[PDB]
RNA sequence: UGAUGGAGGUAGAGCACUGUUUGGACUAGGGGCCCAUCGGGUUACCGAAUUCAGAUAAACUCCGAAUGCCAUUCAUUUAU
RNA sequence: GCGGUCGCCUCCUAAAAGGUAACGGAGGCGCCCAAAGGUUCCCUCAGAAUGGUUGGAAAUCAUUCGAAGAGUGUAAAGGCA
RNA sequence: UGUGGUGGCGAUAGCGAGAAGGAUACACCUGUUCCCAUGCCGAACACAGAAGUUAAGCUUCUUAGCGCCGAUUGUAGUGAAGGGUUUCCCUUUGUGAGAGUAGGACGUCGCCACGC
């Protein structure tokens, strides 16, 4: 795919000149995207996780699970074991599709048009980076889907500080604002 | 019947102590203190007639410190009731001081001042004190 | 809501156990492997009717 | 007009034979409720948390490093 | 992320496996031992701490590479340098393993080979 | 990869309206035009109305005769009456 | 009686756990109300993030005695 | 006399083996689970900080610190990483 | 003698901080066709391999910041004798802690194999 292919051709001695890394194994490469529909709304009615799971399995190459519940709380109504959202995973190549589909396609589809918000740091190369609606990918139906929620994408490198990550984001388009 | 100063509960009835003796327990706060050189139970009121002994010498300034806090409680039954069932009702809330500790302290005032506040504490505290200063410290600053 | 119960072996025809059951979470019958003391083998067991 | 004066039994715990002893097989060694003394060479765990001796021989008490403390019995 | 190593988990399951029996009186012990290139294996007694005898992957004799070829090679070496020194009840070490391949494969070759289980 | 449990993907080259980027991947399907041998052999037909670079945080400030039907529905039949 | 090994949490210390508590430093941020009908949140109490010092406990313990108790192919005297 | 109590299980009083009373100080019981039992594998909690759509002090997430501050069908002790 | 495996001994064995290394070995990493696997995910688990890197893990060396082990000595407490108020205190004789410390301490012992 592409995205190795930059990672082999550019981004690596890139990254060795901007920090004078002394080996090939010091430089931070990516791992997870996880993806939580938090519905909260199947307590109510259990009808609302069941096209969540539907546009999941649309929008990435999996199927997601259901999350369970650990607490119990009184004013939305929770107790144990309580269907609430539902986790993706990605490894391997398809993190690197799914990457150059969001650079590509998603990221310009916005509304009040800016790309990247720049604050979503936490220290230790994790931008965790929302999406407010759910029509933006290529693969929506107007004549499926109702309610206007959104996404989640936990970006994971093993990049030490946030200095790092953002020169491989910018070297991995990501349109900062 | 004015008590200044209680605990929040965790046991009702509590055993009748028993005190023997004490040590240490110096003047750490702060410049002047009293020493209680009995053994006896000081109930609330006691502190705030000694509260108020202090504080009508203590006119714009110097500071006052109470050290010693009423955490326990008596009870008593009625007259006219016998000997018989459970223990009554508690009322009052009493510390124990032995030897050896400090009842108040005292800074920001000379000396005449100082042990006229001390002597007007001390004829309303059922125990025989003294007047001890913070005298030697490693540094008195 | 519980009931003290009692086994029955289906091939020699005794009373042989003593157990307990909760017969608002098991309507139906109990059947359980056991050893039979009279035939020195192990034996289905159901509960007496 | 007090709603107290309940008890149980006494049952009688605490350690049924010293060290030194000649101990036949079987006999109790210190009676628990929850393991407080873990047992060692020869010697099990009953259903209450009790400490037999497997073989005939000589109760003997030692202790695992910081915390918890051994019965093992030696014949030979 | 810490990528997690992968040593600690080993010998907490060797921990939590040999609580029960080691029990290496005459009896003794066998190991496995992976890595990514070869396969050990020793003959433990306690409380001497001393081996008896033992064989490795790379060291003398080699059919294939990480392979159970190389582990049967292996077995086949443990149960004749023990049956030398007459040993015959050993107890295995699973050592923090399961049973599905490269391990098995010490097992059975080393059950044919003289030793019993 | 579970079996059976896992939903439908094919590696799908995109287009564009303007230009065609031809390079990626994706899932779902249609009537399949150009199987394309330079890339995956598979659908075409995700057609996308965006290049990432028509959008002016790529490329530039490039809109004032841009010229796009609604854009025109105002700026054409008084459109030629304002220019 | 002497020697030796051991079981246990009383007395005293009693801070680390849980309860009761006293003064100082501090805001992350609350104020009836401000400067108001974006930042300074004047004064105010400051709980918690904390952290210095100082106390208390039958149903608090990081610790821990004399003594008694149980044992010994052990020693001396005695006669149960 | 009117009140209260009468069997069982935990803690304290109980004087550091065991035992020890009072119309002394505190709480539970007269069941439940066909899996909450047996074995064989695998696993580690409560919280806090920092970001992230609905989303709120407090749901699903993500990284880090975290010997226990958790859980153990049920009262209390003794245990259990 | 280096490295790996593998054992006991109370963390004096630890935690934090810093430096160095790849002969062998160990580890990371490449990949999933096969035994096998994910309540989704070759991340682990399982199996095939060997392009490279000592960055991490691992090994060696430095360090008394946190933690651990701490003698002697003084005091509280107390058995046995006594004396006053009798709530409590004091004197001879035997035993002594808890705190607070000087100090120890950045391990010790045993086996097999490989390379040298
Ligand atoms: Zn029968």
């Amino acid at each position: 795919n592409r995205l190795k292919e930059k990672y082999i051709k550019e981004v690596t001695p890139s990254l060795v000149e901007k920090f004078n890394y002394s080996s090939v194994m010091q430089t931070p490469k990516v791992d997870k995207i996880v993806i939580n529909m938090g519905v909260g709304d199947a307590v109510s009615n259990a009808k609302n996780l069941d096209k969540a799971v539907e546009e999941l399995a649309l929008i990435t190459g999996q199927k997601p699970l259901i999350t369970k519940a650990k607490k119990s709380i009184a004013g939305f109504r929770l107790r144990e074991g309580m269907p609430i959202g539902a986790k993706v995973t990605l490894r391997g190549e398809r993190m690197y599709e799914f990457l150059d589909k969001l650079v590509t396609v998603s990221l310009p589809r916005v509304r009040d048009f800016h790309g990247v918000s720049k604050k979503a740091f936490d220290g230790r190369g994790n931008y965790t980076l929302g999406i407010k609606e759910q029509l933006i990918f290529p693969e929506v139906d107007y004549d499926l889907v109702d309610k206007v929620r959104g996404m989640d994408i936990v970006i994971v490198t093993t990049a030490n500080t946030d200095e790092e990550s953002r020169e491989l984001l910018a070297q991995l388009g990501m349109p900062f604002q | 019947m004015l008590v200044p100063k209680r605990v929040k509960h965790r046991r009702e009835f509590r055993g009748k102590m028993r005190g023997e003796a004490k040590g240490g327990k110096e003047v750490a706060f702060g410049e002047w203190g009293l020493q209680a050189t009995e053994s006896h139970w000081i109930t609330n009121r006691q502190i705030e007639a000694a509260r108020i002994a202090m504080t009508r010498y203590m006119k714009r300034g110097g500071k006052v410190w109470i050290k010693i806090f009423p955490h326990k409680s008596y009870t008593s039954k009625a007259i006219g009731v016998r000997m018989g069932k459970g223990k009554g009702a508690p009322e009052g809330w009493v510390s124990p001081v032995k030897r050896g500790k400090i009842m108040f302290e005292i800074a920001g005032v000379p000396e005449e001042v100082a042990r006229e506040a001390l002597r007007l504490a001390s004829h309303k505290l059922p125990v025989k004190t003294k007047i001890v200063k913070r005298e030697e410290m490693g540094g008195e600053s | 809501m519980r009931v003290n119960i009692t086994l029955e072996c289906t091939s020699c025809k005794e009373r042989n156990y003593l157990t307990n059951k909760n017969k608002r979470n098991n309507p139906d019958r109990l059947e359980k492997q056991k050893y039979c003391p009279r035939e020195r083998k192990v034996t289905l067991h159901r509960e007496t009717k | 007009s007090t709603s107290n004066g309940r008890d149980s039994e006494s049952k009688r715990l605490g350690a049924k034979s010293a060290d030194g002893q000649t101990v036949t097989g079987g006999s109790i060694l210190y009676r628990q409720r929850g393991t407080k003394i873990y047992p060692g060479v020869n010697v099990g765990i009953g259903g209450d948390d009790t400490l037999f001796a497997k073989v005939d021989g000589v109760v003997r008490f030692e202790r695992k490093g910081r915390d918890k403390k051994q019965v093992s019995v030696y014949p030979v | 992320i810490t990528k997690p190593d992968k040593n600690k988990t080993r010998q907490k399951r060797h921990r939590r496996v040999r609580n029960k029996i080691s029990g290496t009186a005459e009896c003794p012990r066998l190991n496995i031992f992976r890595s990514n290139k070869n396969i050990y294996a020793q003959v433990i007694d306690d409380v001497a701490g001393v081996t008896l005898a033992s064989a490795s992957a790379l060291d003398k004799e080699i059919s294939g590479g990480t392979k159970t070829e190389t582990a049967a090679a292996v077995g086949k070496l443990v149960a004749e340098r023990a049956a030398e020194k007459g040993i015959k009840k050993v107890v295995f070490d699973r050592g923090g393993y399961l049973y599905h391949g490269r391990v098995q494969a010490l097992a059975e070759a080393a059950r044919e080979n003289g030793l019993e289980f | 990869m579970k079996q059976d449990i896992h939903p439908n993907y094919q590696p799908v080259v995109f287009m564009d309206s303007t230009t065609g980027f031809k390079f990626l991947s994706g899932s779902t399907k249609g009537s399949s035009e150009t199987v394309e041998w330079e890339d995956g052999n598979t659908y075409p037909l995700l057609r996308v109305e965006v290049t990432s670079d028509s959008h002016p945080f790529y490329t530039g400030r490039q809109k004032f005769t841009q010229a796009d039907g609604r854009v025109d529905r105002f700026n054409k039949k008084y459109g030629l009456k304002d220019e």
